[PDB]
C-alpha cells in the first residue's frame, strides 16, 4: 500500500474501506 | 491525531487500520 495524505470527508472513505465490516472511530481534535 | 496527521503530513492504512473497531 501507499502512504496516504486525507482531508476531511476523505478520511472517512479510507476509514471505511479499511475497516470494512469492522467498523471505525472518527476521533479529530478539538 | 490522526486526523490532523493524515491532513498537515501523510499517513498509512496500517495506521489507520488502529481506528477500526
Ligand atoms: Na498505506
Ligand atoms: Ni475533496
Amino acid at each position: 500500500f501507499v502512504n496516504q495524505h486525507l482531508c476531511g470527508s476523505h478520511l472517512v472513505e479510507a476509514l471505511y474501506l479499511v475497516c470494512g465490516e469492522r467498523g471505525f472511530f472518527y476521533t479529530p481534535k478539538t | 491525531g490522526i486526523v490532523e496527521q493524515c491532513c498537515t503530513s501523510i499517513c498509512s492504512l496500517y495506521q489507520l487500520e488502529n481506528y477500526c473497531n
